[PDB]
């Protein structure tokens, strides 16, 4: 409800006034950090190659992990078959060699 | 660039089995995922089944799930479908449809040529032709046929004027029909004989139905 | 699991139109558009956030607020009467699924009334203790029609078959629906009713026993 030093904690943006602290809209927008902001920022939508690892809260955003056979933050990419001369793939790393 | 050939455009009865192959060229085939995804005469696309680039990822759509079954061949850039105990409800076309990405998805950025698949309880059947009795409006329906398609004509073809056919509609039965209705003058009810020519081939079918004024 | 989107949209030429498609997992996954152009394979427009493939023109824009996602075309051109469906995971990520699709008509020729002709079961017919009421539909545009049978009052769904919307010589659409019903079901009614929906505005037929 009201701002502690002037901030707004996390879950919330202060008001256009700066008396009161709106909540963000679960499932819509999220704040992580203990804040002065206008708006909460928009969670995260997931790519075609992804799924929803954590759905997004207001403390947090949503999580998108890349799908069975791929890895990562723009696209998943396909993991490595193998490896190079003289040298496993998760949702978020290659192989390694 | 992508190209894909799909092919077998195949009619079966229900419970019978089909194996839609599709062969893609002009990109590499295992950097990327698949998925068939159908759409039946004239009603919106259904998503049928995913595969993973490796062939790892496996999606189903509820309304086939257990029936078909997917799977790619990567050493001859081939994606299947084998079809098991088909359904009525499985009339489609089907298109193969390359996904953007390694990863099993939603974006299908290619779309093959598509193969039609029919599933037909019925066997071939010739119609029974009622008039459509009575400017005046007579007709001839052609109820009750089986397969596609059939010749409408009148006065053994010597009038086309005023002659509509509309196409035909498959039943929940599985028997097409469809209508043809005429516009004729009011004074040609008493000087005037309309019979309507139906031939339907695939059952050696030539019935000439004659319109009279109830 | 299921986005629904509006059957049928209209534009004039030139002018912008916003397809939008709505469904409580678009809340979480990245939309999805293809167009289909009667009778060929549906051709992928704007994939998610706001990217389109090279070949597809300019005009052509995706947007996403809340559980709706929107595909915006301005100036819509002549080459733009097509079938536009979108498309998500569902609401866990397993499946994929699209929407009932859209028939965006771009708008060339002036508006037209359906013409409507209902024809009651012939006396033939009924002596082989049958009965199928005719409702023959013509010369209307935009194609897309809703038709509604009714017994009395009460409505339908059981007997009828319908077609889906063609083009005429006239350039105008045409389409036909049957309502297959035993003669005991017929004679039980004071009379049945076919009811044509276009543009909102409906023409209706009755038939009596």
């Amino acid at each position: 409800s009201s701002p502690s030093e002037g901030l707004c904690p996390p879950g919330h943006h202060i008001s256009e006034d700066g008396r009161d602290c709106i909540s963000c809209k679960y499932g819509q927008d999220y704040s992580t950090h203990w804040n002065d902001l206008l708006f909460c920022l928009r969670c995260t939508r997931c790519d075609s190659g992804e799924v929803e690892l954590s759905p997004c809260t207001t403390t947090r955003n949503t999580v998108c992990q890349c799908e069975e056979g791929t890895f990562r933050p723009e696209m998943c990419r396909k993991c490595r078959t193998g490896c190079p001369r003289g040298m496993d793939c998760t949702p978020w790393s290659d192989i390694e060699c | 660039e992508v190209q894909l050939v799909q092919s077998g455009g195949g009619v079966e009865r229900p419970g019978g089995s089909l194996r839609l192959s599709c062969a893609a060229s002009g990109f590499t085939f295992d950097d990327y995922a698949m998925s068939w995804v159908r759409q039946a005469p004239g009603k919106g696309l259904e998503w049928v089944s995913g595969i993973n680039w490796q062939g790892g990822s496996t999606g189903y759509a509820d309304s086939v799930k257990g029936r078909v079954t997917i799977s790619r061949d990567n050493a001859k850039n081939s994606l299947y479908l084998q079809m098991n105990s088909l359904r009525a409800e499985d009339t489609a076309v089907y298109y193969c449809a390359k996904i953007l990405g390694a990863g099993r998805g939603w974006y299908f950025d290619y779309w093959g040529k598509g193969t039609t698949v029919t599933v037909s309880s019925a066997s071939t059947k010739g119609p029974s032709v009622f008039p459509l009795a009575p400017t005046a409006a007579l007709g001839c329906l052609v109820k009750d046929y089986f397969p596609e398609p059939v010749t409408v004509s009148w006065n053994s073809g010597a009038l086309t004027s005023g002659v509509h056919t509309f196409p035909a509609v498959l039943q929940s039965s599985g028997l097409y029909s469809l209508s043809s209705v005429v516009t004729v003058p009011s004074s040609s009810l008493g000087t005037q004989t309309y019979i309507c020519n139906v031939n339907h081939k695939p059952s050696n079918t030539k019935v000439d139905k004659k319109v009279e004024p109830k | 699991s299921e986005l629904t989107q509006d059957p049928a949209v209209s534009v004039a030429l030139g002018q912008t139109v916003r397809i939008t498609c709505s469904g409580d997992s678009l809340r979480s996954y990245y939309a999805s558009w293809y167009q289909q152009k009667p009778g060929q394979a549906p051709v992928l427009v704007i994939y998610g956030a706001n990217n389109r493939p090279s070949g597809i023109p300019d005009r052509f824009s995706g947007s996403s607020s809340g559980n709706t996602a929107s595909l915006t075309i301005t100036g819509a051109q002549a080459e733009d009467e097509a079938d536009y469906y979108c498309n998500s995971a569902d609401s866990s990520g397993n499946h994929v699924v699209f929407g009932g699709g859209t028939k965006l008509t771009v708008l060339g020729q002036p508006k037209a009334a359906p013409s409507v002709t209902l024809f009651p079961p012939s006396s033939e017919e009924l002596q082989a203790n049958k009965a199928t009421l005719v409702c023959l539909i013509s010369d209307f545009y935009p194609g897309a029609v809703t038709v509604a049978w009714k017994a009395d009052s009460s409505p339908v769904k059981a007997g009828v078959e319908t077609t889906t919307p063609s083009k005429q010589s006239n350039n105008k659409y045409a389409a036909s629906s049957y309502l297959s019903l035993t003669p005991e079901q017929w004679k039980s009614h004071k009379s049945y009713s076919c009811q044509v929906t276009h543009e909102g505005s409906t023409v209706e037929k009755t038939v009596a026993p």
